[PDB]
């Protein structure tokens, strides 16, 4: 099922350039970036997690990884 | 929120099915949100320069 919608998406691009309407082709090659990201992202913070003797999902999990793995630091 | 609450919540939950998680923090899903809208957002503007 779908996560993100073209409009989300399309206001994301607005707030970066308000005029460029971006290619469909392009807007569905980031629409499955965005599905690879969060693959791997909960996946490798799922490992972070049961590494900690856990089974609870936290954002401390997920964000070890991505500060790590993709240097963001949010 | 950037990303679609109620499919991403079961998505993560999911995902974490298959690798020894059996629950997650609430908030957790908002992060995720964030997170991806920042992945998104360097690319855009990266393809936009």
């Amino acid at each position: 099922h779908m996560v993100l919608t073209k409009k989300k998406l399309q206001d994301l691009v607005r707030e970066v350039d308000p005029n460029e309407q971006l290619d469909e082709d392009v807007e569905e090659m980031l629409l499955q970036i965005a599905d690879d990201f969060i693959e791997s992202v909960v996946t490798a913070a799922c490992q972070l997690a049961r590494h900690r003797k856990s089974s609870t999902l936290e954002v401390k999990d997920v964000q070890l990884h991505l500060e790590r793995q993709w240097n963001m630091w949010i | 929120m950037f990303l679609l609450q109620a499919p991403l919540q079961r998505r993560i939950l999911e995902i974490g099915k298959k690798h020894g998680i059996t629950e997650l923090h609430p908030d957790v899903v908002s992060y995720v949100s964030h997170a991806t809208q920042q992945r998104l957002q360097n690319l855009v503007e990266k393809i936009s320069e």
